[PDB]
């Protein structure tokens, strides 16, 4: 089905941002593994796998809409040096990506692209569950301290 | 995240509605059990549990949106005295909840708060396709077989 | 049967107490979940469910005694802002419920309503041996290990 | 195998009537479900599934006989307002469709189309078992009353 | 619940089109079975079953909204003579039916009928997955040729 | 363990190339899925998963060697328009990446980095098994023709 | 077969290293157990067992190469007095073993003794990817959470 050019452009931009998220989440997961923080590894890895599924769905939607998926471009990665900075960078990226998703859902509704909108709404609920998790982690660092919080991440389960 | 102020107010009104629904379904289920009408007791008790699930989802959403859930306020309960009256009160109240849910879904669409929109859409789908439809079926059955036959099936 | 009028009034006050407990434990459990403190969320949610069970027993007893359960009235909720405050509010409110349960057990003994006495004795046994004791243990643990160690165990 | 034109015409007419039956039975089953009469739902739905299988067999026979199945035409639907009227409409349609089946079996025998006749005889036994069921339901309404009869349909099993 | 007259009219029109789709897909599946193309049979049959479920949901929604489901009307069937023509007719019908679904979703949103809209969005995602499959089949015929493509449909699995 | 700067640079360059391979293989797998060539989808997807594991191992090795994994840079993607062109682009990328791996193994041996060399040798055997598969596919296209070859990719198993 | 004389000497030095590692990990694991730090006890004991496996492989290779394994000689053990010191001594000694393994792998490559090369490459892969990495992670965790939190996780 020939999709709207604006919808394909928005999907390609959400795809760029999902790929940037995959890369940042995997680098952060492996930086966490390198420090022995295994539960943070596990969370960031499953989140990178999740954005992997999201990018897969966006590529398939851009292909179905007879567009050209743009896997070449990536955004700038925010790689932190320590756990708090990495969590803040992840938070900032989730927030930017949620703003982007909301703009794309608005445009998909304006163009009567309703299955693109359903796709983007699944991506939105997932990204906003991870936003919830990151805010929980920040509150936990504020509550128990960074040393106690990091001690809880040593064991993966 | 920081939710829209109007979206949190509307979510809190929906929460008041769900909590009042829980109370009304609770007392109605137990009034059905007091009368030996165990099938209505079980159905209405499970609906009170579903209202508790909806209220949990709304409270979680209000807290995520950095709002203060209002579990203290309660709407006026309309308790019936006989089976038809309690079924009609439950139906009136489901109608009011569905209307208010539609208003808040429209508001969430205007305020770009899409995720609250799907939470409320799941709530509206339950309200319509789970118990408004059931109540209309029950009142139609009372109309078809009569109240004494209808109550006989509910024991 | 026709219950004593004072026994039904006291059962209705206990019902108001249990319903307010349910609301407070509900919002506190969800405030704990919003903060990532899943162990407190689960504990306080199960206590809200136990309050719902107690309220169900009280409503069933009031209806059996040919009274009108009052599920509309609610006491003022005391919602805390931080973990220690919410635990202390839950403890204050459990203390009030236990005191009021003891008064009603004494009344049921004077009014020869022995079966209401054992229903309320089971309620008092839960209130003391299930969650007042747990809350006192939690506050003592906060005193022993500190609040940051205590909250770390609750994630 | 090239079938007789008369036999293919009769099979196409029985097919039109089987499709009309499918539609009427499904509308009636869902009208029954909408009223909470679940056992009547179940009966009318399995009957619509049965006429579905019948239409499938007639289409396959018309295709084997190098004819063109006519799925475009439908007969007029008799949709009732209440349970008794719906059962009477179902009865009338079964009776008309049985007359049609008997005419088609006679013609299939006159043309030595014996497997068409076996097909139509299976459809006849099925339609006439449902005729038996509908007559049983009418007798039950006459015996226990409509309110007692409808009360027995509330639970599907 | 008393539904909007416009929403019930749109649902009835989507229902007419879903019933037409059921009939066309079943005729095409049995024309494919008659030619020994078994995997095409299987696909077209499961698609007719799927539109069957869609029509069931639309009937139940029109009944819940206190409307009258219209199972009497059907649209004109596009029945092809050969595999490519049948696939093109299926494609044309899916495209028309998707346009219709999008109009109905727009109207359901304008009338705050959000569960009707959710229903129609499920029908839209299903119809547009079948659109994807039909476009895949056309590309495969263009890639491997019609004789190679039809050879791949001989065995059902 | 503090690794040699040259070895970390070579590992980062092999990482850039592994990430480029992941992106190209996934785009090609989903272009194949879009055309209904399912077995080619499956192969290219498992190959992208394999280069995914390779990039994971390279990131972990660069982190263990107290280097900074570079997930930001990607090489230019060679995206083909048709199956043969996509397979040739995959072939060219495998060959370039094998040359790179051999240079990195030589350097790792010259620096007595023997576990880096073992890592790179596993990546080499995997990349060169995929080189074997791509050469097999080219020979099969030359033997059976492109239409027969593409017909064999329609079914995933 | 008749192994190269230099390759057997280097294999014997690696054997002395592995045996000293075994002794040090053994006494350190038991010093961890004496202090109630059972997770460190178990980890360091399993590492002493892996050192025993490496020493078995080296002895088998030296005997196959028609050499005389030297299990009598031992390097000086560096026993720590507190957890950080024992972890740092284990890390220093893993570093020395990895350096010496690299020298012997280079020698086996020059002497065409490829099979000794892969035996030592498996040994080096264990030394790096099994316990040098683990020790660096442990010291980084001590740096991040502190020593008292780190030791609390090891009980
Ligand atoms: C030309 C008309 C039709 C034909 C030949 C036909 C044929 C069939 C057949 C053979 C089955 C599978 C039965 C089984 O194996 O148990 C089926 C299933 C079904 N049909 Fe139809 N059908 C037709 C129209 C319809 C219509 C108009 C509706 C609803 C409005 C409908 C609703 C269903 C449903 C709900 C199912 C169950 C889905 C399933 O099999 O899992 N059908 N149909
Ligand atoms: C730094 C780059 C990446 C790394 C390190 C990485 C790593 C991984 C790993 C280890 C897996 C699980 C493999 C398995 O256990 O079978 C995986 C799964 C997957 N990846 Fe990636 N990946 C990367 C980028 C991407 C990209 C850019 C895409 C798509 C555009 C993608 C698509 C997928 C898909 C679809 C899956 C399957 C989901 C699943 O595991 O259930 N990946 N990835
Ligand atoms: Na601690
Ligand atoms: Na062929």
């Amino acid at each position: 089905m020939k999709g709207h050019p604006k919808v394909v452009g928005q999907l390609n931009r959400v795809l760029t941002c999902e790929l940037t998220a995959i890369n940042q989440y995997f680098l952060h997961a492996r930086m966490f593994k390198h420090w022995g923080l295994e539960k943070l590894n596990h969370v960031e890895y499953k989140k990178s796998i999740e954005d992997m599924k999201h990018a897969d769905k966006l590529i398939e939607r851009v292909l179905f809409l007879e567009g050209l998926p743009n896997l070449q471009q990536l955004e700038k990665l925010r790689i932190g040096e320590h756990a708090q900075e990495m969590l803040d960078c992840d938070l900032a990226m989730v927030q930017e990506q949620l703003t982007l998703l909301r703009d794309a859902i608005t445009l998909c509704e304006a163009e009567q692209d309703y299955v693109s909108r359903d796709l983007l709404e699944d991506i939105l609920e997932d990204e906003e569950e991870h936003l919830d998790w990151l805010e929980s982690q920040r509150e936990l660092i504020g509550l128990t301290g960074i040393q106690n919080y990091l001690q809880s991440q040593i064991s993966e389960s | 995240m920081k939710g829209d102020k109007d979206v949190i107010d509307a979510l809190n009104r929906l929460l008041t509605g769900e909590l009042s629904a829980m109370d009304q379904y609770f007392v109605h289920a137990h009034m059905y059990e007091d009368w030996g009408l165990n099938e209505l007791y079980e159905r209405i008790a499970h609906e009170s549990d579903d209202e508790k699930g909806h209220a949990a989802k709304l409270v979680q959403r209000i807290l995520f949106l950095e709002g203060v859930p209002n579990v203290a306020a309660r709407e006026a309960l309309n308790i019936g005295s006989n089976v038809e009256e309690m079924l009609r009160n439950d139906l009136a109240y489901e109608y009011k909840v569905a209307d208010d849910l539609r208003k808040v879904i429209a508001l969430c669409e205007q305020k770009k708060d899409y995720q609250t929109r799907e939470i409320l859409e799941v709530l509206l789908d339950d309200t319509e396709s789970d118990h408004m439809y059931w109540l209309e079926k029950q009142l139609g059955l009372i109309d078809r077989i009569g109240l004494a036959n209808y109550l006989q099936t509910k024991m």
